[PDB]
């Protein structure tokens, strides 16, 4: 961030006003208050643009759409691959409704929207915005539209549709801070005009990368950088190609046209290919994911994928290492060895609460590692579970002896029944084997 | 104009050929990073195999067991479906082999490995019951009964490795080398490999893999390091890679546990959980993908015919 002064030494010096301003030096201050960019200059040279462009900043903007708890932010990211360094922000998910659907169908749709959300390794993760679409091609249809999805959900909105259109819905839903798609190269002037108007974000839409960045250009030449990029692939090929390439210009490049955020679309009738192209957008760089699909089970496996290559390997995942309690169990209830990695902690309480048995489990302590994992790293011993039996008060909680060991454990059992002074039993190797273990052996 | 990035990479993968004569199938020989074709060359797509146990699976879901019900009990016509169903190489695992299930013999596997061998136009890959001490006793025989066929023998370990390795040079196999996810281990385990003096276009390395929501990201991750280790120069990183798709999306309770009612129809769960396994592994780099259900083998192929377009 510098200031006008700072960029001003640079310049043209003409004072011939062409980029809006009386004079460079307040041509410059435009640009350090961000309300206007270098391309609103003919005349900077391609070396001072470079100087002046390449100066320290985050090679992605971070762009915000919506607000209160439902905000997305998306941006910030600085590398191609995670084992670099970490993906900050997880990608919006977005579910397409059209506005030629019934008051009470769009109603009913946004319903079916809000409940994609699920519980994974103990946290609740959702899709994260409603597409709203002018398909109706009529202003007055979009904006009522708008307004009767606005009344059944608190996600924030991508409107898509004409300027006239946008501009209708935007009289209520300008408030909710909702992306607005798109400026093309024919009416961007007019849509920008509107995105300052309300203070929104701005999808840019143009074919291939070469139109994309100049049409980029034209716009922050105006002062608008609150922005999302769509390169407009035909295909998967296409997107895939254009994802790697503004993540890799804006990155290694310091090219400031490509230094936002992208949106793509999954849209496919065939919902394992829908599936399958928004799969490959989570894993390369799009910021913002559109899809057709309002079925769980197409939805599921791309929250579960997107959470996993967000995931930080840096951060252990775990629960405290105590007793947990299963539907209340009783002094005669099967108490479970597991360790404390949550994803094996939740996948056992899943198995255990599922088949509705009173019980206990407990997460011994393995930093966080799964049952096989601890085990080859010497984490998961006799002896550190004898210890979790005999320090854990389990022994108050229940009047029999018993525990039982994961199967893929087993040959544990006969030093830990030396050492803890408990009947070992092995279970089932897969916790989807407790119920029936449970019902037969207990 | 933009001036599309182009990175200039040092190497490549090397590219291995399993089978022989009519049978082959090659795979690996990048030098760029997955479709980048505009960097680098893809002399060869991803390929993939269907999975063939000897003697019929017992815990399978029947959604998995159904296109398969017909040929299940029967290794060599359920191999033959599997061509079929547009497998590019038969994946023939040998559960019987297990000392703790029927146990069977060397010689006895060694006759069902010839079996669906010659019954099937495509390259073999054999796989073991994951008991060590037995798997080390019927390769050398199943290999010397297969001699000059070139099947992927699986696996090498770095405690088991000399049989396995010795059956590929005396016989004229292939063989997958698994470490547990850790570039170093599997670094260390294809030097021990090549000393023996297997060539290097012999080895497929084996990450040892998650499924999605069960480690996909850890395995991504070390398949990104292995493409780019190979890319730039380093030698022993510069095998293609085998990931066993089926054997883990199929354990999860996503894929395998048709009442959950949070989780919404079954049938596309269970089958997204293998094909975005899949798809994910691909875009890591990943060449030979090994799988289970006909159906997500039929939908990804669908999909690569887009990417590749
Ligand atoms: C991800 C992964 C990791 C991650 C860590 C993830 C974590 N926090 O543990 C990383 C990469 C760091 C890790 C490292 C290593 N791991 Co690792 N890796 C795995 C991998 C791919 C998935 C582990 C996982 O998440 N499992 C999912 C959880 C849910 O499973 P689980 O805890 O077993 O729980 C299920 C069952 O046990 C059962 N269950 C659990 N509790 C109970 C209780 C009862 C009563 C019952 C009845 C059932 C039950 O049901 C549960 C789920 O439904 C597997 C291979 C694979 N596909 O599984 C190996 C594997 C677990 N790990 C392996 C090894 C050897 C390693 C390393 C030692 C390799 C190395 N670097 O040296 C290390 C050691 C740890 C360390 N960091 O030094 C080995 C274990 C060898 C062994 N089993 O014989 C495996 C099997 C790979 C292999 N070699 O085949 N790896
Ligand atoms: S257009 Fe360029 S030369 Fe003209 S006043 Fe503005 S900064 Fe100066």
């Amino acid at each position: 961030g510098l200031t006008g002064l700072e960029i001003y030494k640079h310049l043209p010096k003409k004072n011939c006003k062409e980029c809006g301003q009386p004079t460079c030096l307040a041509f410059a201050m435009q640009i350090a208050a961000g309300k206007a960019g270098l391309d609103a200059c003919p005349y900077v040279s391609d070396e001072a643009k470079e100087l002046l462009e390449s100066a320290s900043a985050p090679p992605v903007a971070l762009i915000k759409v919506g607000k209160g708890e439902k905000v997305l932010e998306i941006g910030h990211e600085t590398v191609l691959f995670r084992h670099d360094k970490r993906f900050e922000h997880p990608c919006g998910l977005a579910i397409l409704v059209e506005d030629t659907l019934s008051e009470g169908e769009i109603k009913e749709r946004v319903e079916k929207i809000n409940k994609l959300v699920f519980d994974r390794v103990g946290q609740m993760h959702s899709v994260n915005l409603v597409a709203l679409k002018g398909s109706s091609q009529d202003a007055a249809t979009f904006a009522k539209a708008v307004a009767t999805a606005r009344e059944v959900t608190d996600l924030p909105f991508i409107l898509i549709g004409t300027p006239e259109q946008l501009a209708a819905a935007l009289e209520t839903e300008g408030a909710n801070n909702p992306l607005l798609y798109a400026a093309t190269a024919d009416n961007y002037e007019q849509m920008v005009e509107l995105a300052k108007k309300y203070n929104v974000p701005l999808t840019v839409s143009a074919k291939g990368l070469d139109a994309l960045a100049e049409l980029v250009q034209k716009i922050t030449a105006l002062g608008y950088k609150n922005l999302i990029l769509d390169p407009q692939p035909e295909n998967i090929s296409e997107g895939l190609f254009y994802q790697t390439q503004i993540r890799r210009l804006a990155i290694k490049k310091l090219f400031r046209p490509f230094g936002y955020p992208t949106i793509a679309f999954a849209l496919d009738e065939n919902p394992y290919q829908a599936v399958m192209e928004a799969s490959v957008y989570i894993a390369k760089y799009a910021g913002i994911i559109v899809l057709n699909t309002v079925e769980p089970a197409d939805i599921l496996p791309l929250i579960t994928l997107r959470l996993n290559i967000y995931t930080d390997p840096q951060k252990p995942i775990a629960v405290e290492p105590k007793v947990y309690e299963i539907l209340n169990p009783g002094p005669d209830a099967p108490v479970f060895i597991t360790t404390n990695f949550s994803l094996t902690y939740f996948c056992v309480a899943g198995d255990v609460e599922g088949a509705r048995i009173p019980a206990y489990i407990l997460p011994v302590d393995t930093d966080g590692t799964s049952v096989l994992t601890a085990w080859a790293a010497g984490k998961f011993t006799p002896e550190k579970i004898a210890q979790f039996l005999k320090e854990s008060g389990i022994a108050e909680k229940v009047n029999h002896r018993k525990a039982i060991l994961p199967g893929g454990v087993a040959v544990l059992s006969g030093k830990l029944q030396e050492l803890s002074g408990w009947e070992i039993l092995v279970g089932p190797r897969e916790s989807s084997g407790i119920n029936s273990f449970i019902k037969q052996r207990w | 104009a933009v001036e599309v990035l182009k990175e200039k990479w040092n190497s490549k993968v090397v590219e291995v050929t399993l089978g022989t004569g009519d049978k082959t199938v090659t795979l690996g020989g990048d030098s760029t990073l997955p479709f980048l074709t505009f960097e680098g060359e893809m002399p060869n797509p991803p390929r993939f195999a269907l999975e063939v146990f000897d003697t019929p699976p017992t815990d399978w879901p029947d959604i998995l067991v159904e296109p398969f019900k017909d040929v299940i009990n029967d290794p060599v016509a359920w191999a033959k479906k599997c061509v079929e169903y547009g497998a590019d190489i038969v994946a023939l695992r040998l559960v019987s082999a297990h000392p703790d299930g029927q146990n069977r013999s060397g010689a006895e596997l060694a006759e069902v490995c010839k079996a669906v061998a010659d019954a099937i136009d495509v390259p073999l890959m054999i796989i073991g019951c994951g008991v060590e001490e037995k798997d080390a006793e019927i390769f050398p025989v199943i290999g010397e009964a297969l001699s000059g066929r070139n099947c992927l023998l699986s696996s090498a370990t770095k405690d088991n490795y000399k049989p396995i390795v010795a059956t590929c040079m005396v016989h004229g196999h292939s063989v997958v080398a698994s470490a547990p996810l850790d570039i170093n281990l599997s670094k260390q385990l294809n030097i021990m490999i090549m000393e023996m003096n297997l060539a290097p276009n012999r080895i497929i390395m084996d990450p040892l893999i998650g499924a999605l929501g069960y480690g996909i990201e850890y395995s991504y991750s070390i398949i990104e390091r292995m493409r780019l280790g190979a890319l730039t120069g380093d030698k022993i990183l510069a095998m293609p890679v085998v990931c066993f798709i089926g054997q883990e999306a199929w354990k999860a309770k996503e894929a395998k546990d048709p009442e959950v009612a949070e989780w919404g129809d079954y049938a596309l769960r269970a089958i997204h959980w293998e094909t975005v396994t899949t798809v994910a592994l691909i875009q890591a780099g990943g060449h030979l993908f090994v799988m289970r259900h006909p159906k997500s083998l039929a939908e990804v192929k669908e999909h690569l015919k887009r990417i590749l377009k």
